[PDB]
């Protein structure tokens, strides 16, 4: 074709997780907070153009919810196998000393969708500055999603994106450091 | 945690051919990964794709409101999005920043990499060249291939595996939708 | 404008 565009959602059990969004291409266009039943548009200009009542997901995702009680039943509970993640990390541009740029954690390819990521810096989390993406849907029905860690590279500092997934035996490191 | 899960997934999909001139419309429901039931705009009604989805192509496909409804989504529901987001969407263009530098494959050797970093672009789809004075260069040439930033950007890394000499010019050229005639770097070993 | 979002069908039980 020329463009896709893909209204996604998932329910969850027994997490009680739901999630919805809107992808064009491969990109997020916008989530629902379902929390606070608020439209999280993927980047800020969007929402100058255009709108979404939020309120709305929350009852698809009640339907998802009972559609998952059904269907579990039909498949006698048989449960989902988890998948666990490949795992890259990578910056944004070239890397300079003392220039800012940033982090890119890819965490791809793994179901289900619920995933612990740390930042470490030399062995220590790291909180401030950071952001990520919800869930993204992939076209073999997995997720991928990002996080991201804004730095100023310097020859005395490592990295580290830490992953823990059911799939995983133990927690995935992925590292970065200067040159 | 090691109690078991599991996962429904819906997917509304609009496919879009020529702008808005071809439209294509898929309800499509997943238990875990498995796709169990679809409707399809090419053919008008539910189908089970698995055994599992059967009774809900049946109890669907019966009432004739869910089918007229699924029926007028290309215009009710694709049409409109598209309508509502192309602005920002289809018509979004990023242009590359482009970066040459030279590499190592191993830390004691002399350069024996070029490294064309393509950064920043949207959309995807993009096609990086090599050439040594102006004659295109095709052997030894290896890439990240497109990688999606996940922030509406991509980048993409294209190396050329040669040992820079003093007197040549190395180019790295780019094509993309965002720009009108390629895009080039020079590059030399003495610059 | 408003994005509208298309309903999910709920199952048979
Ligand atoms: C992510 O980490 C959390 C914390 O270990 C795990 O979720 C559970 O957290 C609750 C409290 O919020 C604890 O009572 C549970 O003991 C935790 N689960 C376990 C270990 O039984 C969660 O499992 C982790 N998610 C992963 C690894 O995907
Ligand atoms: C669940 O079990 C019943 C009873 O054996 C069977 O009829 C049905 O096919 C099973 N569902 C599957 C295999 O997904
Ligand atoms: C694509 O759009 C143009 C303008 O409407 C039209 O002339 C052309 O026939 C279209 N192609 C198809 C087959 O949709």
């Amino acid at each position: 074709e020329e463009h896709v565009i893909i209204q996604a959602e998932f329910y969850l059990n027994p997490d009680q997780s739901g999630e919805f969004m809107f992808d064009f291409d491969g990109d997020e266009i916008f989530h629902v907070d379902m929390a606070k039943k608020e439209t999280v548009w993927r980047l800020e200009e969007f929402g100058r153009f255009a709108s979404f009542e939020a309120q709305g997901a929350l009852a698809n995702i009640a339907v998802d919810k009972a559609n998952l009680e059904i269907m579990t039943k039909r498949s006698n509970y048989t449960p989902i196998t988890n998948v666990p993640p490949e795992v890259t990390v990578l910056t944004n541009s070239p890397v300079e000393l003392r220039e800012p740029n940033v982090l890119i954690c890819f965490i791809d390819k793994f179901t289900p969708p619920v995933v612990n990521v740390t930042w470490l810096r030399n062995g220590k989390p790291v909180t401030t500055g950071v952001s990520e993406t919800v869930f993204l849907p992939r076209e073999d029905h997995l997720f991928r999603k990002f996080h991201y860690l804004p730095f100023l590279p310097s020859t005395e500092d490592v990295y580290d994106c830490r992953v823990e997934h059911w799939g995983l035996d133990e927690p995935l490191l992925k590292h970065w450091e200067f040159d | 945690d090691t109690r078991p899960r599991f996962l429904e997934q819906v997917k509304h999909e609009c496919h879009f051919f020529n702008g808005t001139e071809r439209v294509r419309f898929l309800d499509r429901y997943f238990y875990h990964q498995e796709e169990y039931v679809r409707f399809d705009s090419d053919v008008g009604e539910y189908r089970a794709v698995t055994e599992l989805g059967r009774p809900d192509a049946e109890y669907w496909n019966s009432q004739k409101d869910i089918l007229e409804d699924e029926r007028a989504a290309v215009d009710t529901y694709c049409r409109h999005n598209y309508g509502v987001v192309e602005s920002f969407t289809v018509q979004r263009r990023v242009y590359p920043e482009v970066t040459v530098y030279p590499a190592k494959t191993q830390p004691l050797q002399h350069h024996n990499l070029l490294v064309c970093s393509v950064n920043g672009f949207y959309p995807g789809s993009i096609e990086v060249r090599w050439f040594r004075n102006g004659q295109e260069e095709k052997t030894g040439v290896v890439s990240t291939g497109l990688i999606q930033n996940g922030d509406w950007t991509f980048q993409t890394l294209v190396m050329l595996e040669t040992v820079p000499r003093s007197g040549e010019v190395y180019t790295c050229q780019v094509e993309h939708p965002s720009l009108t005639s390629p895009l080039t770097v020079e590059w030399r070993a003495t610059g | 404008s408003a994005v509208r979002l298309r309903s999910s069908v709920p199952g048979v039980r």
